């Protein structure tokens, strides 16, 4: 499922802003 | 009553003369005493604190200025207090104080307790569409206010939700924002709530904020973002690639939104044509939301915060305390001068 897919993701914490 | 159109001359008659006049130097670390570290990272912290002359709460964010230097955000820090000194708004958490000393700048704003939506979101999972509607009105008219004052925001997303305990949002977090009139090209934002065009270099404006909206209210909805991965580079070509797919439990009226708001041509997306934000609040899946009402906080929530207390920081995670080191050399003071 995609649930489960997210879920098994490294990107379920807070997520950080981006930067050049 | 007034019309929109009144209501927002009026405020920007009062943002301008803020906004040309700020005010500075408002307070002294001196006069607060720190109860918890509320949130950390490389771009700062923010800190609970007690003021001692009121023995209000309040969360004060606590910017390095070396540190800023180093990751180039010096106008962007300068920014971000300009605009929020200037602002009013009802879902826009209030900044109180600001000041600076020998190594730090320092922001302090009125204490949410109710914590962020990111981490009510991820317990319960998913919002109800009614409950994701009520959220995404707020935001919806807040983006109408900063944007037409030229404001850009440019950092949607849970984390930056705090919910007060009237179960309402107070927008957080201003470190992008910015005033601009033409195009702007910084890439700046978060991998999963960029625009297309930010990721593919080109000048963008205040359209960004409203496909980020799309990512925010589909986030909400179905508990997972509409382009996610292990990596930023892999959502960026989910991002680019052209597609979405949206859970069977997702209505019609919604997936017709999400459509028109995570559209990669500039031309046909939501927010940004002929018809303004009315293309989006007119929109069949708002028909049942009372705009007014929501400004006044007159709606009743769909999910309240527990309360426990003045200070009490349970609704918030447990980060690593560390020193506010105050140098006894004035720091960066050219580039500084204006906070
Ligand atoms: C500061 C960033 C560069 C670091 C980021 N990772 C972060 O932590 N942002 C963050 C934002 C708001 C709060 C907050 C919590 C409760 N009530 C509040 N009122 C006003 C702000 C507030 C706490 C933390």
């Amino acid at each position: 499922t995609t649930y489960a897919d997210f879920i098994a993701s490294g990107r379920t914490g807070r997520r950080n802003a981006i930067h050049d | 009553q007034e019309s929109v159109k009144e209501f927002l001359a009026k405020a920007k008659e009062d943002f301008l003369k803020k906004w040309e006049n700020p005010a500075q130097n408002t307070a002294h670390l001196d006069q607060f005493e720190r109860i918890k570290t509320l949130g950390t990272g490389s771009f700062g912290r923010v800190m609970l604190v007690k003021h001692m002359e009121t023995g209000n709460h309040y969360a004060m964010k606590i910017l390095d200025k070396q540190k800023v230097v180093k990751l180039k955000q010096i106008e962007h820090t300068l920014n971000e207090k300009r605009i929020l000194q200037a602002v009013n708004f009802p879902f826009l958490v209030k900044l109180e104080f600001s000041f600076k000393d020998n190594s730090n700048l320092y922001m302090v704003m009125e204490y949410v307790p109710g914590g962020e939506m990111f981490s009510h979101l991820r317990r319960i999972g998913r919002f109800s569409e009614p409950h994701a509607r009520f959220y995404a009105a707020q935001i919806v008219l807040t983006f109408e206010y900063l944007h037409s004052l030229d404001l850009i925001y440019r950092d949607l997303k849970p984390e930056n939700l705090l919910i007060d305990q009237q179960g309402y949002i107070q927008v957080t977090d201003f470190g992008f924002a910015k005033r601009v009139k033409g195009r702007t090209w910084t890439l700046c934002g978060t991998p999963e709530y960029l625009a297309p065009e930010i990721i593919l270099s080109k000048g963008y404006n205040k359209a960004v904020d409203w496909w980020a909206l799309g990512v925010l209210i589909y986030e909400m909805a179905a508990g997972y973002p509409p382009f996610f991965a292990d990596q930023p580079i892999q959502i960026y070509e989910k991002i680019v690639s052209g597609k979405v797919r949206f859970p069977s439990h997702f209505s019609s009226d919604l997936k017709d939104l999400l459509r028109n708001l995570l559209q990669v041509d500039l031309t046909k997306r939501f927010g940004n044509l002929k018809n303004g934000v009315n293309d989006i609040k007119n929109h069949k899946w708002f028909a049942t939301t009372d705009w007014i009402a929501i400004y006044q906080r007159k709606v009743e929530a769909p999910f309240i915060p527990k309360f426990k207390g003045p200070g009490d920081t349970s609704n918030f995670d447990d980060y690593e305390e560390e020193e506010i080191r105050v140098s006894i050399n004035e720091k960066c003071g050219k580039e500084f001068s204006e906070f």
